[PDB]
């Protein structure tokens, strides 16, 4: 299927046929870290975030979250 | 909450950055020359020049550690000015604060310090790339040229001077020092033997200028004999006198910021002078132009129109894009994409004093960065490498996949993608251009960013794809940390400009 | 700043309430989306 | 120095320190201000038991003066900054704090403990709070930030390292994804989210990094998801003991989350921060096998019509910004009607404003979707291997200026030159591409233009200007084709990388799941009767629009176009599964050899197959959601923001006998082309005059089935 | 210059949060109102969103 | 060329000196003369080439004292800004 194996340079760091004996362990260590990352940068956006109205609501015209227009 | 105390901190921060740069130089001089009798390197491991190295780069560095700190002192130092007089609106009181000099240092030619956000900007941009440029001539100073080890410093101390004063002739004099330091290095420095003739076309193309923009000085000092920059508000010149010094200035600083026609001086130079000088001539050598430009011409006062300065920018931008394609060495592609943004740059200081500057700083900035990474990655791929042409090299990524990342991040951040103050300055650019003129807008937009881009990533991703089949005993290794950092460096930069205090911009 | 759309009467708003509409109102951020939370900061040390 | 010992000492201090905290708070309730009458009395027996007996307290509190005084020195030392609230000296203030016991008066050991423990507690977490909050955002940033180390890590992460982890995170964006689809296209739920001031691009002016999650985002993002997620499983296999898996894998996660970013736009520099990411990364993908300059040479193609897009984009948006001060969509669209009859002074020539920035969007959208004229570089895109193939040409690529269109929709309602230029070009790319696939011998190729085709479709569906029906296409098209990319990537892989079927033949036996995957695929794919395909060409006839001046040009190369699918639909699955054996004898032989035969013999992989058919599977239910949604008679589909209505459902509720007749011509047109493609013999063959009397048994047996069917019952 | 251009961007945000509050349906007919009237009198020649000069008259630098 | 001194004296340098050997018996007439130094580099067991081996926290410390640094020093500016000696916080925070 693939092609035939062929010796690369060891003092070159390149990528051809790498296999990792701890990768269990560093998918562990890349994986969880990230998920924190990301849960950190969604609860900081989440502040800024803008949904509409449920089902049963309606928006008040003169509520102040009503749109309000500029007053020269 | 402003206080008197941030006021007096900026003042002498930048008063005092000059006089440690200066300091630094003076020691480093003296023990150079009075520790040997002759001025040229002792070929071993006690020589002076690894001390006189290691001044200048960690005078350099922590120079700039301090101008970062002087820098954000006078930002929030003209902001508040600003704010003073600006909020009160009373008629019996007026902002009349007057300062009083310290009794260390001596005012340096007798003169008050002003400094402005384009001054700083330029004071910024002298000392990253001359960090850069002196990692990079390391290996050009050998035993005969070690002496050029302080070009640097003696750059920086007049940069200095140059964007903190406030006088019309020692600000000409200061545009006018840059020549000697920088024609040394090119003659004295350059491996190739055709720096010869290129150091020589440089001159003589740049004095070319320098004497018009003498010219330019000379009819408003004998008109107007005044020197304090701002007594020309009293001063006004008549139709003939404007419209003769805005030219002279015009044609005298795009000599030095290369515009169309007057580049071939740049082409030669950089094709054949140091990699490592290379960096600081395009990085910040052709921008002190820009900036004397911007201050003259803001100062006077001119009532012509400015359809013919556009149209020679715009005609210099579309040359180097078309010239683009037909570049196979790396070095000169580099080259005319300098032209191609200097000339960017200058078409947006066109307008006088117009929003059009901000755009133009920015510009400045961004191409400072970038031309700088284009060129180390071009030294890189000449050191290692032993060539720069796209016919002899080819295949960099498969044997140094660094170097190829790269070259085409550099691609990628050249292409303005956003996120970058590459594209904060197109929009600028192009915002203001497409209501001044939208055919021509349209115009340099397509010219530049189509034909141009093609033809400058065509030799890139020609010399980092393929197959590097040839010469398999002399292949290279990978970049090494220094580079490497150099380029982390330059990229994080181009990226993380974009979030500085928009205020100034 | 002043209201955009046009106004509406009390004794409208007082039908829509009979008919079972309810007035949309911004609701506070949750403790753990609050930066000045306890329970925010117990998630920092944690 | 006992650990037994130590933990011991700590409990009963614990639960001392808890008995004094709640002795503390009830004398403190009971003598709000009394409670130091009796704490702080001179006697020197009170004086005594009162701190032996609340030495925890006293202990705890004398620490906390410490850590307090020491944080206040750092506070002052680091800011320069005032005194300890007042100058009180060490020993005055450690002596009146130590002393003070009021901090305790709300504290209880044994609730704080509580409160700590359940703050962690996952049971809480509802569906309201998910509905309120979304988590597709904590997701995508998972499998972003999951792709970018995992391609500066590559040493660390191996073949495999690399491979869970990105599973691990597409996996999980994918259900939220999943979860979310139903609320946002049924329920009206859409979220605008904003990350902070990304850049200042006026003097004043400070444009945010924000994202759109609404209906026109989630329909693009869910089927680009989706569809990676099994071309993510189904890649591990395709490029199996191959030197560079991890980089294909990472360059396709890569041009996903690029094309997710570029769907879920919040305003026009985030729309093209993602169009040129989409534009580089499918560069990448092209460039792929970077040793050979010939792929960089369709790399730098498409590399140079990705970039005349840009321009347009990018001179769009300039325009945009100088006619409005404002880059976001939303206030775009409901902006655009006020500014439409400005008009722009340009060189010589006063351009409507409208007409200009639809002109520009209009431009860009044909280059990215490989109109007609702008589609050279489709075809010579294929270099890239099948997984990265199938991505770009299913809903990720080709699919951008579909997504432009709908998403500035308001913009071009308003468009003449949309009006006129979209269904004329959309029909003539469907013609082009229809009939040169039907023509195409090599497999890749016959894909990529009946992409071509399809996106030619998708045009014309939204000039008729039925949002749902140009939804409902897309879907179909990017599931479909998609599958079908597999199904061929794995039949080239077999037979070595040779994708042309003129060397292919007799492949039923040697692939058969391959054969039957491609059979309903195809049927699906090319619009046929009877199959989950049909309804969308159906619904484009529908809603084509008649008062065209070149209609007659637009609706023949719309016929044209939609009969073309069944030829090129049976040639390539004739030609590469049933035809005379026509490949080297090498692919068979080294297949057919017996020592081979085993429960585990197999010419694709195991994993392969169950991505395809998880893959038909969700399609099949997606498709019928979305069917459900829009073309049943109770409609349920969420607001699509737009005021335009078309009245093409008309046709499709209470159709007419002019037209319920007009659709039989196309019907019966495709009823003869498939016995064509059935009965036609092109070669000698021993089965030549038991063709013909099949034919005639068929035809005559048709007869008098009909006749039974409607008159003899 | 810059308070005229913040009229405009504010009343530019405004126009996004009806659009997000309000649906489709009375979308247009509430905004046909004050805030599409301030929406056209706040356009280019009156403020000046990223035009490199706002051409006025010292007339109008007074006002 | 390079001029510093190879033998420094702030570490011993790593070595192996058996792998290679030096013949000192059974020479014949034609065969050279062997070499004087055969000390090879030794590197330390688990170093990895690919990675930069950094196992220190300074780096990590300062980044974080910064961090906590910058917010002490925000929290801080925005009471002064808001003219009180601390922050104010407030009952409720709602999305903006
Ligand atoms: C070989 C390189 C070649 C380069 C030249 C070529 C260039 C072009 C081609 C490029 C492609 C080729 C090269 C790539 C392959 C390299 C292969 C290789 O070398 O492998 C080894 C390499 C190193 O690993 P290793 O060798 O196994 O071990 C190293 C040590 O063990 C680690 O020791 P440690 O554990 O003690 O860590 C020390 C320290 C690492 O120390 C440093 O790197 C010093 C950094 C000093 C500051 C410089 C500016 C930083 C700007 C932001 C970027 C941070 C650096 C991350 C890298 C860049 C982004 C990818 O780690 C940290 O603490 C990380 C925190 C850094 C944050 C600092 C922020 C400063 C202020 C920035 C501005 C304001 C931001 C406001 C944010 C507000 C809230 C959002 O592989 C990696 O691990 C790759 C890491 C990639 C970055 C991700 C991890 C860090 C994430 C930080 C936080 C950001 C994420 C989201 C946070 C969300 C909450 C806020
Ligand atoms: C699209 C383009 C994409 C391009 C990028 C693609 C991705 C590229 C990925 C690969 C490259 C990047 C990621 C890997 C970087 C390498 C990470 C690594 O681990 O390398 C190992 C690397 C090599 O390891 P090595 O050979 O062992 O060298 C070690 C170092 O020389 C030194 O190590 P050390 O252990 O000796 O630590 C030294 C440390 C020493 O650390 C400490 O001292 C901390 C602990 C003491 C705390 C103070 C205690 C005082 C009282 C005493 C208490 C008792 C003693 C406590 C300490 C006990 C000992 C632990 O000193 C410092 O760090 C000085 C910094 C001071 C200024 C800044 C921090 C302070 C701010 C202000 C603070 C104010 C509040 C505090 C006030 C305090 C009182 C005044 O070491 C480092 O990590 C050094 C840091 C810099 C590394 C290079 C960073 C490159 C970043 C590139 C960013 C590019 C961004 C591009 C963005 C593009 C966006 C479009
Ligand atoms: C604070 C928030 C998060 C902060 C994180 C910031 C991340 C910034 C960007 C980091 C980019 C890292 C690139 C690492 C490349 C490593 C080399 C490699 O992959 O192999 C090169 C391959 C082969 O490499 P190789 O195998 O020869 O060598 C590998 C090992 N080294 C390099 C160390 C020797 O060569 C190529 O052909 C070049 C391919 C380049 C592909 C780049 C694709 C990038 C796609 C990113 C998509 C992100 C979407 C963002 C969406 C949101 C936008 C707002
Ligand atoms: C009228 C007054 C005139 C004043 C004239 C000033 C005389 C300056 C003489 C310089 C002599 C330099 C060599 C000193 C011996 C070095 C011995 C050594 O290497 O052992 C390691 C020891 C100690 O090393 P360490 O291992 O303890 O490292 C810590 C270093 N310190 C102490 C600085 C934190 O000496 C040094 O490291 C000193 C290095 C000196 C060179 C510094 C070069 C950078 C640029 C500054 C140079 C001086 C210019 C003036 C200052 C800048 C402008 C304000
Ligand atoms: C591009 C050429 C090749 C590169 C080298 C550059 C050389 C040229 C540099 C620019 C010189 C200025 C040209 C534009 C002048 C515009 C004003 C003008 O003259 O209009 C009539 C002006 C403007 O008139 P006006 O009509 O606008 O208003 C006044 C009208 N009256 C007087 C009637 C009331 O009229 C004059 O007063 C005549 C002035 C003539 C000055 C010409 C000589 C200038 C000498 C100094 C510069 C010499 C530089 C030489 C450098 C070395 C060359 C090798
Ligand atoms: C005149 C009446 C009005 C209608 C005007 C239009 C007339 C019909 C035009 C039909 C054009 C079809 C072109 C198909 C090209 C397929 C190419 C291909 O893939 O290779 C050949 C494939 C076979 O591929 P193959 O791989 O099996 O073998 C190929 C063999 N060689 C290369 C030697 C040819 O399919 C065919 O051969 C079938 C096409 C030929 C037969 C066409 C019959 C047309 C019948 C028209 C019926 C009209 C009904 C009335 C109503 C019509 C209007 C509504
Ligand atoms: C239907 C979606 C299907 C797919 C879901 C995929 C998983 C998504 C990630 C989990 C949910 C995270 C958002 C929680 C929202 C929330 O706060 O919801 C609210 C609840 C509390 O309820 P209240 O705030 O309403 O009182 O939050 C919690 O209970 C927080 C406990 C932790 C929740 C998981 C955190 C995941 C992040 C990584 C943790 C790493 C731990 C250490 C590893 C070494």
């Amino acid at each position: 299927g693939g092609f035939q194996k062929y010796p690369i340079p060891r003092y070159l760091h390149v990528g051809q046929w790498i296999v990792n004996k701890n990768w269990k362990w560093n998918t562990f260590h890349m994986f969880f870290p990230t998920a924190i990352l990301c849960f950190m940068v969604w609860r900081n956006s989440m502040i800024s975030t803008a949904k509409p109205p449920n089902y049963g609501e309606y928006v008040d015209p003169q509520s102040p979250v009503a749109p309000k227009a500029i007053k020269y | 909450m402003f206080n008197l105390n941030t006021i007096y901190l900026s003042r002498i921060f930048i008063e005092f950055n000059f006089y440690f740069l200066f300091f630094l130089f003076l020691i480093s001089s003296i023990i150079f020359y009075f520790s040997k009798i002759i001025s040229i390197q002792n070929l071993n491991q006690n020589s002076v020049f690894n001390f006189l190295k290691l001044a200048n780069i960690f005078g350099i560095l922590i120079s700039f550690f301090i101008h970062i700190i002087s820098f954000w002192f006078y930002c929030i130092y003209s902001y508040n000015l600003s704010l003073n007089i600006f909020s009160d609106i009373n008629l019996y009181n007026s902002n009349s604060i007057e300062l009083l000099n310290n009794s260390l240092l001596p005012n340096y030619f007798k003169s008050n310090i002003t400094i402005d956000f384009f001054g700083l900007i330029l004071l910024t941009l002298a000392y990253i790339v001359g960090f850069v440029s002196i990692l990079a001539l390391d290996t050009r100073l050998y035993w005969k040229n070690i002496k050029y080890i302080f070009s640097f410093t003696i750059f920086l101390l007049i940069v200095y001077v140059y964007v903190t004063v406030s006088n019309i002739l020692l600000f000409f004099m200061c545009y006018e020092l840059l020549l000697i330091p920088s024609f040394l290095i090119v003659y004295f420095v350059s491996p190739s033997r055709r720096a010869i003739q290129a150091s020589l076309y440089f001159v003589i193309w740049t004095q070319l200028g320098s004497l018009l923009v003498l010219i330019a000085i000379s009819y408003i000092i004998s008109i107007t004999n005044t020197y304090e920059f701002n007594d020309l508000k009293y001063f006004n010149f008549t139709n003939s006198e404007s419209t003769i010094i805005i030219f002279l200035i015009f044609l005298g600083f795009g000599f030095k910021a290369p515009i169309w026609p007057f580049h071939y001086w740049l082409t030669k130079t950089h094709v054949e002078a140091p990699s490592g000088f290379s960096i600081y001539l395009s990085g910040f050598l052709v921008k002190t132009a820009l900036y004397g430009f911007y201050k003259f011409n803001t100062s006077i006062f001119i009532d012509i129109d400015s359809s013919i300065f556009i149209a020679i920018c715009i005609m210099g931008v579309v040359d180097s894009s078309l010239k683009m394609w037909g570049q196979t060495d790396l070095k000169k592609l580099v080259a005319y994409g300098t032209i191609q943004e200097m000339n960017i740059i200058y078409l947006a200081f066109c307008w006088g004093d117009s929003c059009a500057i901000l755009g133009g700083i920015l510009f400045s900035a961004t191409h400072a960065f970038l031309s700088a990474l284009m060129f180390f990655l071009v030294d890189c791929i000449y050191r290692r490498y032993h060539t720069r042409s796209l016919v002899e090299v080819n295949g960099i990524l498969h044997i140094t996949p660094n170097l190829g990342l790269s070259i085409l991040f550099m691609l990628v951040f050249f292409s303005g993608i956003p996120g970058t103050i590459k594209f904060i300055s197109e929009f600028y650019i192009f915002s203001g251009l497409l209501e001044a003129s939208p055919f021509i807008c349209f115009i340099l937009m397509l010219v530049a960013n189509v034909l141009g881009l093609i033809g400058f990533s065509k030799s890139w991703f020609n010399a980092t794809f393929g197959m590097p089949k040839k010469n398999t005993k002399y292949l290279p290794m990978d970049l090494s940390f220094k580079e490497s950092y150099i380029i982390l460096y330059c990229f994080f930069f181009l990226f993380i400009f974009s979030y500085f205090s928009s205020i100034f911009f | 700043m002043q209201n955009a759309y046009p106004e509406i009467t009390d004794q409208h708003r007082e039908f829509l309430k009979k008919q079972g509409l309810k007035v949309y109102e911004p609701k506070p951020l949750p403790d753990q989306i609050n930066p000045f939370s306890k329970t925010y900061w117990i998630t920092n040390a944690f | 120095f006992n650990s037994i010992l130590f933990l011991l000492f700590f409990i009963v201090n614990l639960y001392w320190f808890n008995s004094g905290l709640i002795f503390f708070n009830s004398v403190y309730k009971i003598h709000h201000d009394a409670w130091t009458l009796i704490f702080q009395t001179d006697s020197i027996l009170n004086k005594l038991k009162i701190y032996f007996f609340l030495l925890p307290l006293y202990i705890s509190s004398f620490i906390h003066s410490i850590s307090t005084w020491y944080y206040n020195y750092i506070l002052n030392f680091l800011l320069f900054s005032e005194n300890l609230n007042t100058n009180t000296n060490f020993v005055d203030y450690i002596t009146y704090n130590t002393l003070l016991l009021s901090k305790f008066e709300d504290f209880n050991l044994f609730v704080y403990i509580k409160t700590l423990l359940i703050t962690f507690d996952i049971r809480q977490i509802n569906l309201d709070f998910l509905n309120e909050y979304p988590i597709i955002l904590l997701t995508g940033l998972l499998f972003l930030f999951t792709t970018i180390f995992s391609l500066i890590c590559l040493s660390y992460l191996g073949l495999y390292g690399v491979f869970i982890l990105n599973l691990a995170s597409i996996l999980l964006f994918w259900l939220s994804m999943l979860y979310y689809f139903n609320l946002i296209v049924s329920e009206n739920y859409y979220y605008y989210i904003s990350l902070g001031k990304w850049m200042y691009l006026s003097n004043g002016f400070r444009v945010s990094f924000d994202l759109l999650i609404d209906l026109t985002s989630i329909s693009f993002s869910f089927l680009t998801l989706t569809i990676g997620v099994f071309v993510y499983i189904y890649t591990f296999s395709y490029f199996r003991y191959e030197p560079l898996v991890e980089r294909l894998i990472l360059f396709l996660n890569s041009f996903m989350i690029s094309m997710i970013l570029l769907v879920s736009s919040g305003n026009f520099i985030v729309l093209f921060l993602g169009w040129e990411l989409i534009g580089l990364t499918s560069f990448f993908l092209i460039n792929f096998w970077s040793t050979r300059v010939g792929t960089l040479k369709a790399a730098f193609k498409a590399f140079s019509f990705n970039k005349l897009s840009d321009l347009f984009l990018f001179f769009a948006i300039l325009i945009i910004f100088s006619t409005t001060y404002n880059l976001d969509i939303l206030s775009f669209n409901n902006q655009i009607y006020l500014y439409e009859s400005y008009n722009i002074d340009m060189f010589y020539w006063s351009i409507n404003l409208i007409e200009i920035i639809s002109f520009f969007f209009i431009s860009c959208a044909f280059i990215k979707s490989a109109q007609f004229g702008a589609h050279i570089w489709l075809p010579d895109s294929m270099e890239a291997p099948v997984p990265a193939s199938a991505l770009i040409h299913s809903a990720t690529l080709v699919s951008a200026g579909i997504y432009l269109l709908l998403r500035l929709s308001p913009l071009f309602e308003l468009s003449k030159y949309a009006y006129f230029i979209l269904p004329l070009i959309g029909s003539v790319t469907a013609f082009y591409g229809g009939l040169v696939s039907a023509f195409q011998s090599d497999t890749k190729k016959t894909l990529a233009y009946s992409t071509i085709s399809h996106c030619g479709f998708l045009m014309v569906s939204y000039s008729t200007g039925v949002l749902e029906f140009v939804i409902l296409y897309l879907y179909v098209h990017g599931f479909f084709k998609a599958a079908t990319f597999l199904c061929v990537g794995n039949v080239n892989r077999f037979n070595r990388n040779i994708q042309d079927f003129k060397r292919m033949g007799g492949f039923y036996k040697y692939l058969p799941f391959e054969c039957l995957a491609s059979f309903v695929c195809m049927i699906n794919l090319s619009g046929l009767p009877l199959t989950l395909g049909f309804y969308i060409k159906h619904l484009l006839f529908i809603g084509l629009v008649e008062s065209y001046t070149l209609y007659p040009l637009i609706f023949s190369s719309l016929i044209l176009g939609a009969i073309a699918g069944v030829f090129y639909s049976y040639r390539l699955f004739y030609s590469i599964f049933f035809d005379t054996k026509k490949g080297k004898k090498a692919i068979y032989l080294q297949a057919s050899r017996i020592i081979l035969n085993s429960k585990f013999y197999s010419n694709t992989s195991l994993a392969s197959n169950l991505s395809i058919t998880f893959l038909v599977l969700i399609s099949y239910t997606v498709i019928l959601y979305l069917y459900c949604t829009t073309l049943n008679n109770y409609y349920s589909l969420s607001d699509l923001k737009s005021i335009y209505i078309n009245n093409a459902y008309s046709y499709f509720y209470k159709p007419d006998y002019n037209f319920l007749n007009a659709v039989s011509i196309l019907n019966w047109f495709v009823i003869i082309l498939l016995i064509s493609v059935i009965y036609l013999n092109w070669r000698w063959s021993y089965y030549y005059t038991k063709s013909i009397d099949s034919l005639s048994k068929f035809i005559l047996f048709s007869f008098f089935f009909f006749i039974f069917s409607k008159y003899i019952l | 210059e810059l308070f005229l251009n913040e009229y405009r961007k504010r009343i530019n945000n405004e126009v996004r949060r009806a659009a997000i509050l309000t649906p489709t349906s009375s979308l247009r007919e509430k905004m046909n109102h004050k805030i599409a009237d301030q929406i056209l009198d706040l356009s280019s020649p009156h403020v000046r969103g990223a035009h490199f000069q706002a051409v006025r008259s010292w007339t109008d630098a007074s006002k | 060329r390079q001029n510093f001194a190879k033998n420094i004296t702030t570490t011993d340098i790593p070595k192996d000196s058996h792998h290679f050997a030096a013949k000192r018996s059974g020479f014949t007439q034609t065969e050279q003369a062997p070499f004087a130094y055969n000390d090879v580099y030794q590197y330390p067991k688990d170093y990895k080439p690919w990675n930069y081996n950094y196992k220190g926290n300074g780096v990590l410390l300062a980044l974080f004292l910064g961090s906590a640094f910058s917010l002490v020093a925000y929290e801080r500016s925005y009471a002064s800004k808001t003219g009180r000696y601390q922050r104010k916080v407030q009952q409720n925070y709602y999305q903006i």
